[PDB]
RNA sequence: CCGCAGAAGAAGCACCGGCUAACUCCGUGCCAGCAGCCGCGGUAAUACGGAGGGUGCAAGCGUUAAUCGGAAUUACUGGGCGUAAAGCGCACGCAGGCGGUUUGUUAAGUCAGAUGUGAAAUCCCCGGGCUCAACCUGGGAACUGCAUCUGAUACUGGCAA
RNA sequence: GCUAGUAGGUGGGGUAACGGCUCACCUAGGCGACGAUCCCUAGCUGGUCUGAGAGGAUGACCAGCCACACUGGAACUGAGA
């Protein structure tokens, strides 16, 4: 599915915030985060092993969109180069059109990130597309079209990329919004959240 | 046994069997009723339990335990057999389930509606 | 019986055609004897999506074997 | 740097006369990015305390590498009860293989990436007393020594 | 006396090794003699040494680092009623990756490592780390 | 150039032929042992005059007989 | 591919006692019923029923049947037999399996090389083509194998001494 | 425990061709526990599924092979039924 709800009130249980609503808001702003999304149907305590275990592989599964399926498919073709698997895997998870947006500044919020994408106001190259994975990769060229200069939604995301610090691996052009995907991301820098030997154990059976 | 002896006689090899009772050729298959009966299950602190007598095609006319809450079958009734079992009668190889022919969807579990047939309901 | 043949080996419509010496016995997508090409109608620019050879198409037509229409036509735009 | 954490942690019945007699023990992880050895026991009256002096006692002793990058050379066997475990080599681009008690045990003796799995049953409680057995069967430089210098 | 010789050979070593004997003797063979270089030149045996009597009969001396020469790996792999071969690649991928394993090649004796690259397949008898 | 194949006569008496019962070495699949899986063939002599472990030369042509499609084609040795 | 209005027309399904992530309040009271297994309920049920809430999956979700896996629990890889399941009550011996030690010979087993062949498809290695993906596809390797042709003689077997 | 064109040999005949394929005569052999004979069940293969592998299971679509067309039997023309 592609949620549809309440964005936020994750935030209180998953103890971090990645991103929900970002633009004016985070952490305990006008909202109640840091809680327990019950009343007593779930509350605070010691935590399960287990717990741990399954909700770190939904939080690096979650930041990208990816269902269930396209994750481990990621992994089979990782498992099945003979470079490195850790690696590979998060390499293959950046190739989505609609977290690559994000990181050139279209979109202040992941979730409209790809809310762009949706309506036609997105495009690669010269091919138009409404499709929200794709095929990405070195020196390409992310385009905004020409009623996509007219939106005033696509403007409105630009004061947050102003306040973020935007990938090196890419240009970013903003000023006649374009900026290409010049080369391999960097996860040298990205690992700082994300242990990819426990996943790891888990898929293996 | 000595490589020698198994170049004579290779390891004997086990067999397939199931908790129904043949292995049968359907998930759900529909079986005539013979009657409806009621043991008390066993110790006798354990509360009764509705059993039947199948009139299967297959002339099985073994005995399948039937969930849900009470039910409103007549004795010929032809009735789709999960084939679970419940583990606190003896000698049960099948179940019953419900939704479909004869059996259909018990009152007040709109909850469990992938179970017993009850469709969503339309508050 | 075989002939020199066209023969499907696209999906639902897509036209990838293969050039087969295949038989009429069996069929065209059936027993091959040989590939000896490959055919774009739609000419793509894939990598190798048009081959027909020299060798095989001036072999076993030699103890005769007959082409398609394309083919024909195509002998002289490969300028074979 | 020290490493510690749990295993089990459990509590014990004896009886005396009528008693039920519950006293908190429990099972702990030693290393210090070398393996260390010792998992000891620590009766307790409360939860905290049963792993408390477990750990203690759990420090005592250490026991040395065999691997070299991350990894051991060789592979080797051991055997405590039913709890068989093997391992062998696990080239680099790879995580930390196996899950099982042999999980935390390989990690703390310094290795991330070596291929493991455990043959018979697996009884927690000597799987731990299979896998120091490993420690003592190693195919390191000074073994290379051993044939070249002896 | 012996039906399998070298079984024989290896057991009255092993069981004579940890009880650190000075030397044991069994009766010799062509191969009982061909064995014992590797032996030697790894560092187990100071030498060894074959008295041609009544029979030959191979007293080799029994050498030790320090109170040990312990080998981690053995096998009866061909030997009667189970003689079998490998060819020249598929000769075993020992411990160490410099380990030893006693392969009877096509012209003579050798081992694993000169054996591959040797071109030569053969029947390993045993396996060494 | 050509095939003859080591039997072992072990069965004669009937009038131009002998019954050979050739032992090549068969192993197993799985246990990976082998052994001697004998099979008789039916062999022609021009003449019998074989017996018992008579190693011969046989080989595959043309029956003249039915379950016939072997010949002998020389004597290595008797032992009759 | 262009235009046209208008969030409009577009979420569900199971589960939350332990294995296993995910509970409260009521009603019921070893009854009703639940249940893959271990097992639940005897009127203050995180396990039953409803509600509230929480959890995992999502145009699907859950259940069953069925096959392999885990299960190295039929074991060549990879299993036991004093007492846990298993050693005939004990000898003899035919077939079968097995053969001390040295030399000569042979090359069948065996080792090496060569050559065919090992269909297409399929796997993989490298690489493209469809708006992506699904899907489509090129070339290489694989095609573990088998027969054939020629050599090798350490081991295995034959023969001779 | 099995086998009378059964096993084999001559000479006849027949097939596109090799063959007891079939016959006349002649010999009395042949086969078998390295499992004959008989009994149960099944189309076979590339492959397929699963599985670290070995293995087990399996044979759907797709390709190849084989077999069958109301039942049984039979022949005709033809390179081909």
């Amino acid at each position: 599915a592609r949620y549809l709800g309440p964005k936020l009130k994750l935030s209180r249980r998953e103890g971090t915030d990645l991103f929900l609503k970002s633009g004016v808001r985070a952490i305990d702003t006008k909202c109640k985060i840091e809680q327990a999304p019950g009343q007593h149907g779930a509350r605070k305590p010691r935590l399960s092993d287990y717990g741990v275990q399954l909700r770190e592989k939904q939080k690096v599964r979650r930041i990208y969109g990816v269902l269930e399926r396209q994750f481990r498919n990621y992994y089979k073709e990782a498992a099945r180069l003979k470079g490195n698997t850790g690696e590979n895997l998060l390499a293959l998870l950046e190739g989505r059109l609609d977290n690559v947006v994000y990181r050139m500044g279209f979109g202040a919020t992941r979730a409209e990130a790809r809310q762009l994408v949706s309506h036609k106001a997105i495009m690669v190259n010269g091919r138009v597309v409404n499709i929200a994975s794709y095929q990405v990769s070195p020196n390409d060229v992310v385009s905004i079209r020409e009623k996509a200069k007219k939106q005033s939604r696509v403007k409105a995301a630009l004061e947050l990329a102003e306040q973020r610090e935007k990938p090196t691996w890419l240009e970013v052009d903003a000023g006649k919004m374009e900026g290409t995907f010049k080369r391999k991301p960097e996860r040298s820098d990205l690992s700082a959240d994300i242990n990819e030997h426990l996943i790891v154990e888990l898929y293996s059976k | 046994a000595t490589v020698n002896q198994l170049v004579r006689k290779p390891r004997a090899r086990k067999v397939a069997k199931s908790n129904v009772p043949a292995l049968e050729a359907c998930p759900q298959k529909r079986g005539v009723c013979t009657r409806v009966y009621t043991t008390t299950p066993k110790k006798p602190n354990s509360a009764l339990r509705k059993v039947c007598r199948v009139r299967l095609t297959n002339g099985f006319e073994v005995t399948s335990y039937i969930g849900g809450e009470g039910h409103n079958l007549q004795e010929h009734s032809v009735i789709l057999i999960r084939g679970g079992r419940v583990k606190d009668l003896p000698g049960v190889r099948y179940h019953t389930v419900r939704g479909a022919l004869d059996c259909s969807g018990v009152k007040d579990r709109k909850q469990a509606r992938s179970k017993y047939g009850v469709k969503r309901p339309k508050a | 019986m075989v002939t020199i043949r066209l023969a499907r080996h696209g999906a639902k419509k897509r036209p990838f055609y293969q050039v087969v010496v295949a038989d009429s016995r069996n069929a065209r997508n059936g027993r091959f004897i040989e590939r000896v090409g490959f055919f774009n109608p739609i000419a793509s620019e894939k990598e190798e999506g048009t081959r027909l050879d020299l060798d095989r198409i001036a072999h076993w037509v030699g103890q005769g074997a007959t082409i398609s229409d394309r083919v024909a036509a195509l002998i002289k735009e490969v300028n074979k | 740097e020290l490493q510690e954490k749990l295993i089990a942690v459990n509590r014990v019945s004896k009886t005396v006369k009528g008693g039920r007699i519950f006293s908190f023990t429990a099972l702990t992880v030693v290393g210090d990015g070398n393996g260390r050895v010792g998992f000891g026991y620590g009766k307790a009256r409360e939860v905290p305390a049963a792993i408390q002096k477990a750990m203690e006692k759990a420090r005592r002793n250490m026991i040395n590498v065999a691997l070299n990058n991350g990894t051991l050379q060789h592979p080797v066997k051991g055997v405590h009860t039913g709890s068989r475990v093997f391992m062998q080599p696990a080239s680099e681009g790879t995580g930390i293989i196996a899950g099982g008690a042999m999980r935390a045990v390989l990690e703390v003796a310094g290795v991330h990436n070596v291929l493991a799995k455990a043959y018979g049953s697996t009884n927690p409680i000597n799987v731990v007393r299979a896998t120091i057995d490993g420690l003592e069967n190693m195919n390191s430089p000074e073994m290379v020594a051993a044939k070249r210098g002896k | 006396s012996m039906q399998d010789p070298i079984a024989d050979m290896l057991t009255r070593i092993r069981n004579g090794q940890a009880a650190n004997k000075a030397a044991v003797t069994m009766p010799s063979s062509k191969l009982k003699v061909a064995i014992a270089n590797v032996l030697k030149e790894e560092g187990f045996i100071e030498d060894f040494k074959v008295e041609g009597d009544t029979k030959p009969e191979l007293e080799l001396t029994l050498k030790y680092f320090q109170g040990k020469a312990v080998v981690e790996s053995i096998q009866r792999v061909s030997r009667p009623g189970l003689r079998i071969y490998k060819r020249k690649d598929e000769l075993p991928k020992v411990m160490a990756g410099l380990g030893i394993a006693v392969v009877s090649t096509s012209k003579g004796v050798m081992t694993d490592r000169a054996a591959r690259q040797a071109g030569l397949g053969g029947e390993i008898i045993c396996y060494v780390a | 150039k050509i095939r003859t194949l080591q039997g072992r006569v072990v069965s004669d008496k009937m009038e131009k032929s002998i019954v050979v019962a050739i032992e090549r070495f068969v192993k197993h699949p799985i246990y990976g042992k082998f052994i001697k899986r004998t099979t008789k063939l039916h062999v022609h002599d021009e003449n019998n005059e074989c017996g018992i472990g008579d190693v011969v030369e046989i080989r595959e042509c043309r029956p003249l007989s039915k379950t016939k499609s072997w010949t002998l084609v020389r004597v290595v040795e008797k032992a009759v």
